[PDB]
DNA sequence: CACACACTCTCCAATTCTCTAA
DNA sequence: TTAGAGAATTGGAGAGTGTGTTTTTTTTTTTTT
């Protein structure tokens, strides 16, 4: 049991003396009146407190052979099952998000990002980035926090979180003095406490200048390194980001690009493997289903359960998708045309196409891999990781 | 006694006594010393014939055993030794000292007894995991060093003057448990005040350490635990606090009264007997280094091209940077500190400071160099403070008086800083790094302490211009927003750029696709192996040391005194003083990574080559290629010189066929000596004797 | 831990280097064995109060050979090409001027305070680190690596015995001899308007844990800085600084050191870097014309002790009318700016002129000092007059 | 220092063993 | 068959020895101002 952990205590209550009232042969004695007279406790007096003594603990309220021994043979069926199906993309998207009316490719990119890359370690010893990062723009009208709150809910070890901290270490960490020792402690951030999960950042626009900062290390090295009084530390922070984000004064404008739109720096651009845009169109038809969409959610309601979704991906993302040499050479093909197409406007403030991109383009294909529990990378793969991250950058620009 | 063929019938016994009795001891001492004597390696070396030797040359009074061999080699001391580890230990250590005194039959004027270490134990344990299970038993844990008492001076053999009569108490022996009580005098009986005689005392070194999990390896916002553990004779000081360590030792307990009080159930303090302390920064030391890997070393410096493999080898997962690459290979190897007359002191350390735009690896590089390097930090931005870069006064923990602690700098002090966001920092963060960069020293007049610590370290800096997208509109002096103190503190100044250009991008892409397909869970010149070349990095700076006898003192000041005129002319870049021991700094730096004795004109070409195409880089478009042009025509890009050799060759063959018509190798290489182009091979390697129909053979020795 | 006994206490005091003869030895009246050890002394040799004859005669000589202010300069950090103004500063600094009561029990400073100020590269800080190695008593600290109690003095209770007990800073732990202060733009204003006191009145007043005092600090402060805009900038003019007039009417002198592109000078200058550079293996052979650090320190320390000198009447005379012709320029010249200037002219400056005069006779053993001594004293103060106007 | 607790040792005499008479 | 006088063993009184004790201020540092 764990400091916060809400358990079960099954045991006895039992009574405990002050001990070092009491000398023995073995060892020798060191505003309430207790109990006297013993041969042990001399003239002294022996008071008496209260203690548990727990024979069980349980929670109150609840590898890759290790999965396949937990699980049972009908959840092995029900995996096969969701492995074999057809429009599996779109049914995962729509039994994740049932609140979201439309945007269906904001859907695919959340479902790619909770699927992730295969991370890689080099010949050198340095890391290979295989989370995915993503971020929705939006009018502050639209369904981009609810996007991150469907996240949440679903996953395990997910943490939600507002851009503004709610305490001294916001994001990332902080370091603080012990109340007990009078002395500087990290106080772990939100990224730090969703390491190997997925950290939904809420307001990510309205970030404190120290989190502007860290979260430079925390998307791509998946670390914070910090070096203050008392303590020097390298922190692992390997977590994929959900971002939600406003456009400046409030509300987007088609005719300016994303760049224009919002005020993240090209830094903090370049991190994010998918981008999306949200605009509040006041379409009388949109109004009418959205209506009828969360009424019947409220009243009506009292394709796959997200238990069953939780286990696939649990048994999906233990697979390793390898690169088939045509699906590098798509991949390079491709990039070559992200490229070359990017620089008719690199020149004029576009969203400049960095090797991050390429390295997306890859984490996307192995994320749609992992989703099939494909052995191998093919080139329908890498087709819908470039549609997915073409068209944000057509977005981006306009 | 009788040899004992078969130790491993207990019979009934434990472990403990089992070895404790004198048959099962003098066969693990003779099966001990014929392991040392017999264990060989693969290539059929004796292994610790040389180890003794080195530990006898270098007088170190310990001998470190590979469990790994000894449970090839001898099994059922592998088995026995965690079980009892005490007991066998200081049954090795006797055998040890028999094989060291047949060895060296003198060495008893340098040592009494020799301490066997057991290292890559595999009863690996996490210090959260660590149960009763354990106890007495030899385990092995990985840690930080948190806290770290002085050598201090323990009883080990303890004599006691008796308090009314001149006789001494036998000796005692410490036990780690309690203070060792004398009795009374069997002399005399009485039992008074007793004193310790100093002088027929034996003493050892004491150090108590408080090693915890690793912050990486605790969980986030979650307290670590902590053990407890005694450094005896020799092991004092194999660590600081700070240091990440792997520790083998006792796991040993006994009782605590005031935990006994505290918890109101018989607990039992829990403390670790070190055994073998092994830094996990330091996996090879200059004294791990064997004949072989030595050998392998000097071997591999005669390659005559081993300064473009040691470039290709520094973060051989990043395509191009070739720039990037020489000048973080020059900053690792690092130049010599001089302090001319005794009254100058001028560093040795190369810095580097690495600007340009997102997605161009400079972090990769930067945690390359953290791997590669021994005594590494890494630092970012904000996280950084003056006060935990430098150094940091404290009210000490348990005393209360105001003490100095080491910042990032000064324990990085024979290391590297790295320090990523760069230009993110804040700046009275950024300028306490100042008097290290150049005067290698922080100076604290703080709370009482004043006094300077060493920080000689060398600075790679990660930076984003204004904007986050370099301008090549605009000087790299109008776009860094840095000022001209710090610029000037780094040596080398690299600009890398994200520009499109097809062909690059499609060969980029390529390299980079095909590195996520090597590095699966599963230029031209070819690198190094990483272990190789951690191996040579360390030879090279700890067992060489260059010596510059000349660098051709008009080229180079020449090269500053125009190199000047230009950046007043262009505003790109402040030059100072600084560039010029930077030129030195750097030739140093070429000739250790060629591990030459002495620094020569190669050395001195390599660093004016850097120094100027760094300079050039700094400037605009428009002004680059004007820049190019005036320090390539009238300064030294020497690329080669064959057409001197070619007709020194052409006029040697002219004499040759007229005196035979009416060994030219050796006639040629001695005018090559005669003649200051001493670096023949490249002309042998290049086309323009080749198409005029010579060829060569360090056989034959004809052309 | 060192145990001293008889004659061997008060034989050093903090900042001493010492080689220690002594019997390592545990007390006899964190683990159960152990016990806490020290050394006694036996023997101390102060590595470096007394002069033997021999130096004492060899220092009369040296002060009497007529080019002594020359040969000094040449001896002040021979390793740095240039700046033979700022090194003859720097030795009228090392011998400082001399201190006086006045028949009113006020103190005049003797002490002579120096702020080099400026482009980088320039060598202050190898100034500071040579000053501090020369002068007899010497302490380098970096101004960012400083605090107020940590310059001055502190308060603190101690673990022995519960009472608050005073533990000296940087200026008391200099007291009688020169801080180096570099990096001294870098130091907080809270912390840098705490060493006023102690730079003109030489003490430290505390009135802090009940403990009420006033302690001595009678030292020099050579600082170093950079400009506000890292070069000079010369365009900024007073823009360029931001220290207070206080801080700076505080300095006797402010060279304001400009790294100055000349190609001959360039050329130079890399060619003694070059040779400095090669020659480190030399087995450090004695030179000409300079005198050797070692020497030069007991020498700064003899002159110090024995001379304090005067000022002539007439050379007062020629002082007096050249402080109100500078005066009158430096009015004419704020007034022509209408903006006030960063550098002031002040009464602390005539007694800086006067300190520095003094410090160039005590370096010849003079009792008075003549008007050649003033003359040069102006030509070294308008520099800094030069570095104002 | 000095005044209470904590512990051991010794001596003294009270009880039980042995042998005898009522 | 009971019990009482002389000798030996065990209970415990007490004499002697050894142990333990009687909110405050200045300064730093990170985060928050
Ligand atoms: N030339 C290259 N070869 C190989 N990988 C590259 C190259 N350029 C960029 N990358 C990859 O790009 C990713 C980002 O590298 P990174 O070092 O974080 O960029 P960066 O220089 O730090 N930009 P920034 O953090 O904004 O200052 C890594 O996965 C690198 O492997
Ligand atoms: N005239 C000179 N002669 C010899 N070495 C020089 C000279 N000028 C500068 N240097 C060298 O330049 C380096 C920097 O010297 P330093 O003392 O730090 O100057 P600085 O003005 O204090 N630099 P900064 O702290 O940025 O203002 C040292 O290695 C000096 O030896
Ligand atoms: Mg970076
Ligand atoms: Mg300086
Ligand atoms: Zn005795």
């Amino acid at each position: 049991a764990q400091a916060g952990d809400k358990c079960d205590f099954t045991g006895t209550l039992i009574v405990v003396p002050d001990v070092s009232k009491l000398s023995t042969p073995g060892a020798r004695a060191e505003e309430t009146e207790g109990i006297r007279g013993l041969r042990a406790l001399g003239v002294r007096d022996l008071s008496y407190r209260l203690v548990f003594l727990a024979c069980c603990v349980a929670p109150t309220n609840p590898t890759a052979e290790s999965i396949k021994n937990q699980m049972t043979v009908k959840e092995w069926e029900k995996v096969f099952e969701m492995s074999q199906d057809k429009n599996l993309y779109h049914n995962l998207c729509t039994s994740l998000f049932p609140t979201i009316h439309g945007n269906d490719e904001v859907k695919r990119g959340v479902l790619l990002m909770l699927f992730g890359g295969v991370p890689k370690t080099t010949g050198e010893g340095t890391s290979l980035r295989g989370d995915i990062n993503v971020c929705i723009v939006g009018d502050p009208s639209t369904a981009k926090s609810q996007f991150l709150k469907h996240v949440e809910e679903f996953s395990p070890r997910a943490v939600y979180t507002s851009g503004k901290a709610s305490s001294a270490a916001g994001l990332t960490a902080a370091v603080v003095r012990d109340e007990e020792s009078h002395e500087f402690v990290i106080e772990a951030g939100a990224l730090m406490l969703a390491d190997n999960g997925v950290c939904c950042i809420d307001e990510f626009d309205k970030m404190d200048v120290r989190d502007q900062v860290a979260i430079h290390e925390a998307m791509e090295q998946q670390t914070i390194s910090i070096t203050k009084a008392g303590v020097k530390a390298t922190l692992n922070a390997r977590t994929s980001i959900l971002a939600a984000a406003n456009p400046i004064s409030g509300h987007y404008d088609r005719s300016k690009s994303l760049k224009q739109n919002i005020n993240l720096s090209a830094p903090i651009m370049s991190r994010f493997d998918l981008f999306f845009i949200l605009v509040d169109e006041c379409n009388e038809v949109t109004d009418y289903a959205i209506a009828r969409r969360i009424v019947d959610l409220h009243s009506r309601i009292e394709v796959y359960s997200l238990d069953d979704i939780r286990r696939y991906l649990l048994f999906a993302r233990q697979f390793k998708p390898k690169i088939s040499k045509e699906s590098e050479d798509f991949i390079v093909e491709q990039y070559k045309h992200l490229r070359q197409r990017d620089g008719s406007g690199v020149t004029k403030s576009s969203w400049r196409i960095t090797v991050r991109q390429l390295e997306s383009m890859i984490r996307l294909s192995e994320a749609m891999a992992r989703m099939h529990c494909c052995d191998e990378v093919q080139p329908k793969h890498v087709k819908e990781a470039f549609r997915l991250l073409n068209k944000s950058i057509i977005r981006v620009e306009t | 006694i009788e040899s004992i063929e078969n130790l491993e019938d207990l019979k009934g016994h434990s472990v403990r006594e089992w070895v404790s009795m004198a048959g099962p001891r003098l066969e693990i001492h003779h099966r001990f010393k014929n392991f040392l004597r017999t264990h060989v390696d693969s290539h059929g070396h004796n292994v610790f014939k040389e180890r003794i030797s080195d530990m006898c040359k270098e007088n170190r009074e310990s001998l470190v055993v590979n469990y790994e061999d000894l449970a090839a080699r001898e099994h059922v001391l592998a088995y026995f030794l965690p079980e009892a580890p005490a007991e066998l230990l200081q049954i090795f250590d006797e055998a040890a000292l028999e094989v060291v005194l047949a060895m060296y039959p003198k060495y008893d004027r340098i040592t009494n007894h020799i301490h066997v270490r057991i290292s890559h134990l595999p009863l690996v344990e996490e210090l959260r995991s660590l149960r009763q299970l354990h106890l007495n038993q030899l385990i092995r844990t990985s840690g930080v060093v948190t806290s770290c008492t002085g050598v201090l001076p323990q009883l080990s053999m303890v004599k006691y003057n008796c308090n009314k009569c001149n006789f001494v108490l036998g000796p005692f022996c410490q036990s780690q448990n309690q203070e060792v009580k004398p009795g009374s005098c069997p002399e005399c009986q009485s039992a008074g005040p007793f004193e310790v005689n100093m002088e027929e005392t034996i003493y050892q070194n004491y150090q108590r350490i408080r090693i915890q999990e690793s912050p990486g390896k605790v969980a986030a916002g979650r307290l670590p635990r902590s053990k407890d553990a005694i450094l005896l004779a020799d092991l004092v000081d194999s660590c600081k606090p700070g240091d990440e360590i792997e520790l083998t030792g006792i796991y040993h307990n006994n009782y605590d009264g005031s935990l006994n009080t505290a918890n109101g159930f018989p607990v039992f303090a829990t403390v670790i007997l070190a055994n073998h302390v092994a830094k996990k920064d330091n996996k090879v030391a200059v004294g791990e280094l064997t004949d072989e890997d030595v050998k392998m070393i000097t071997s591999l410096s005669k390659d005559q091209q081993i300064g473009e493999k040691i470039f290709a080898s520094i973060a051989p997962s990043i395509y191009g940077h070739e720039d990037i690459k020489r000048g973080l290979a020059l900053a690792l190897f690092g130049g010599e500190p001089k302090n001319p007359g005794g009254k100058h002191k001028v560093r040795g350390d190369i810095n580097v400071l690495l600007c340009g735009d997102p997605g161009t690896a400079k972090s990769q590089f930067l945690k390359y160099i953290e791997k590669v390097s021994s005594r590494a930090i890494f630092t970012t931005g904000q996280g950084a403070s003056a006060v935990g870069l430098t150094a940091y006064v404290q009210r000490h923990p348990v005393s209360r008086e105001w003490t100095l602690e080491a910042g990032a700098l000064v324990l990085a002090d024979r290391g590297v800083c790295l320090i990523d966001e760069f230009d993110k920092m804040n700046d009275q963060d950024r300028t306490s790094i100042h008097e290290a960069m150049e005067q290698q020293s922080i100076s604290i007049s703080k709370a009482g302490i004043v006094t300077s610590l060493q920080a000689r370290c060398t600075v790679i800096a990660a930076a984003n211009p204004i904007g986050g997208r370099y301008d090549p509109s605009l000087t790299f002096s109008e776009n860094v927003d840095l000022t001209e103190p710090i610029i000037s503190r780094f040596d080398i100044l690299c600009v890398v750029r994200d520009t499109v250009d097809p062909v690059q991008d499609e060969m980029l892409a390529r390299f980079v696709v095909g590195s996520h397909v090597r590095h699966h869970p599963s230029y031209g010149v070819e690198p190094l192996p990483q272990e190789v070349l951690k191996k040579y990095i360390i030879y090279a700076k700890e067992r060489v040391h260059p010596k510059l006898n000349q660098m051709d003192q008009d080229k180079v000041a020449k090269m500053y005194s125009d190199l000047r005129k230009e950046s007043m002319a262009t505003g790109s870049i402040p030059i100072t003083v600084r560039h010029i021991e930077s030129m030195i700094r750097m030739a140093e730096a070429h000739a250790r990574i060629h591990l030459r004795d002495y620094v020569i004109e190669d050395d001195v070409n390599m660093a004016i080559r850097v120094m100027l195409e760094s300079f050039i880089d700094t400037q605009k478009f428009s002004v680059m290629r004007s820049m190019r042009k005036t320090f390539a025509r009238y300064l030294s890009f020497r690329r080669d010189n064959n057409e001197l050799l070619l007709f020194i060759l052409k006029q040697l063959v002219a004499e040759q066929v007229t005196y035979q018509r009416n060994v030219p190798e050796k006639d040629l290489v001695d005018k090559a000596r005669q003649i200051n182009i001493h670096n023949l091979s490249a002309f042998y390697d290049s086309e323009l004797f080749r198409m005029n129909k010579f060829s060569h053979d360090l056989k034959r020795k004809m052309i | 831990q060192l145990y001293c006994d008889r004659y061997l206490c008060d034989k050093v005091v903090p900042g001493n280097r010492v080689t220690i003869m002594g019997i390592y030895s545990i007390k006899k009246f964190v683990g159960v064995g152990i016990r806490s050890s020290y050394i006694r002394v036996l023997g101390i040799q102060v590595d470096t109060g007394a002069v033997s004859p021999q130096e004492e005669e060899e220092f009369r000589r040296l002060a009497a050979l007529p080019n002594v202010y020359e040969v000094i300069s040449k001896s002040i950090a021979p390793s740095i090409f240039g700046g033979t103004d700022m090194k003859k500063a720097i030795a009228c600094l090392l011998f400082g001027g001399s201190r006086k009561r006045l028949p009113d029990g006020l103190t005049r400073r003797g002490d002579i305070n120096l702020l080099m100020l400026g482009d980088p590269g320039t060598a202050k800080s190898q100034l500071l680190k040579f000053v501090e190695k020369c002068s007899p008593i010497g302490v380098y600290t970096s101004g960012k690596g400083s605090s107020a109690a940590g310059l001055t003095a502190s308060v603190m209770r101690d673990p022995s015995s519960r009472n608050f007990i005073m533990e000296g800073g940087a200026m008391v732990l200099a007291d009688g001899g020169v801080v180096c202060i570099d990096e001294f733009d870098k130091m907080r204003e809270d912390d840098r308007v705490a060493i006023h006191e102690a730079m003109e009145q030489q003490t430290i007043s505390i009135a802090k844990a009940g403990i009420t005092t006033t302690l001595n600090s009678r030292c020099s402060v050579l600082a170093a800085a950079n400009s506000v805009f890292g070069r000079w900038d010369e365009t900024k003019g007073e823009d360029n600084i931001d220290f207070m007039p206080t801080i700076l009417s505080r300095f006797d002198m402010i060279f304001i050191v400009k790294d100055e592109h000349n190609e001959e000078r360039d050329v130079m200058l890399a060619k003694h870097v070059i040779t400095l550079h090669v020659s480190a293996l030399t087995q450090t052979q004695a030179v000409e014309g300079e005198i050797d650090l070692a020497k030069l320190k007991k020498f700064i320390a003899y002159c110090r002790v024995k001379c304090g000198p005067r000022l002539s009447a007439e050379a007062a005379e020629k002082l007096k009318n050249r402080y109100i012709i500078m005066r009158s320029g430096a009015r004419q010249h704020e007034r022509d700016s209408d903006r006030r200037s960063s550098i002031p002219i002040t009464v602390r400056q005539l007694e800086a002129i006067v300190r520095i005069a003094e410090a160039l006779s005590k370096m010849k053993l003079q009792p008075f000092a003549t008007e050649a001594d003033v003359e040069e004293a102006l030509r070294l103060f308008q520099v800094s007059t030069l570095d104002a106007a």
